[PDB]
């Protein structure tokens, strides 16, 4: 059967954002953005369905200092909430340590 | 790019980094999404949308 | 490499030219040039993130 | 930006793409390289051997 897949974002202009509609508005009809349209264009070549989910706590972190709990955008996917994560996610080494990038679609 | 433009940017970059699709380790996931990133950036569909929402 | 080409895929016979057919066909271990990323490379060859935007 | 300085660029980029160490599919040295470019990037080197040849 087709999982629902857990996507995981953050809210961000013009990232994604809450349409002015919200409160009028259910499902993912809720959300739109650059980072929306292109998780529509990966999940239409994939073919899957997807289900938008919200970062926890807002941020995207780092393992705490002396504990290296991650949490965050990163804790969310290293603690297997979620399936992927589709969010303005810097490339770095300490993040490379614990989660796959696929090749950079921006630079900055 | 919005009003009111009181603001402004200055200077050059200090750096450069690129963003990325993220995925749990080694899920079977991984490879057929980069590939499909591969494929939208080969078309520009990325392009036109930064062009969309820019 | 032992005719100076970067080179690709040939006109629909599916053999490689130049340095990646040195790769693909094991005449070298680990190539190391300016060898642009492409989604016909990555059918055959790995490749690292980037080091350096063009 | 080296004699003869004869030339004249002319527009900008109408792409973007990146190089990238490259290797057979079939050897295990893919993680190593890519930490080691991801080391070699943050250090900086890179910025000091850009500044050292153009
Ligand atoms: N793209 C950044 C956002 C936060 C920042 O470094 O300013 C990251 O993934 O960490
Ligand atoms: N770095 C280029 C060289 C040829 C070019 O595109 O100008 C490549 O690997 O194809």
């Amino acid at each position: 059967e087709q999982k629902t897949v857990v996507v995981t974002t953050i809210l961000e202009s013009p990232y994604v954002m809450m349409k002015k509609n919200h409160e009028m508005l259910e499902g993912n009809e809720r959300y739109e953005g650059y980072c929306v349209d292109l998780a529509a264009e990966i999940a239409k070549h994939c073919g899957f369905k997807y289900k938008l989910t919200i970062v926890g706590d807002g941020k995207y972190g780092a393992r705490d200092a002396d504990t290296k709990i991650w949490n965050g955008m990163v804790g969310e996917l290293v603690y297997g909430k979620a399936d992927i994560a589709i969010a303005p996610l810097t490339i770095t080494l300490v993040r490379e340590e614990v989660i796959d990038f696929s090749k950079p679609f921006m630079s900055l | 790019q919005r009003k009111p433009c009181d603001t402004m940017k200055v200077g050059g970059n200090l750096d450069s980094k690129g963003y990325g699709i993220a995925t749990p380790k080694g899920s079977s996931l991984g490879t057929p999404v980069n590939l499909a990133v591969l494929k939208l950036s080969e078309q520009g569909v990325l392009d036109k949308l930064k062009n969309k929402w820019w």
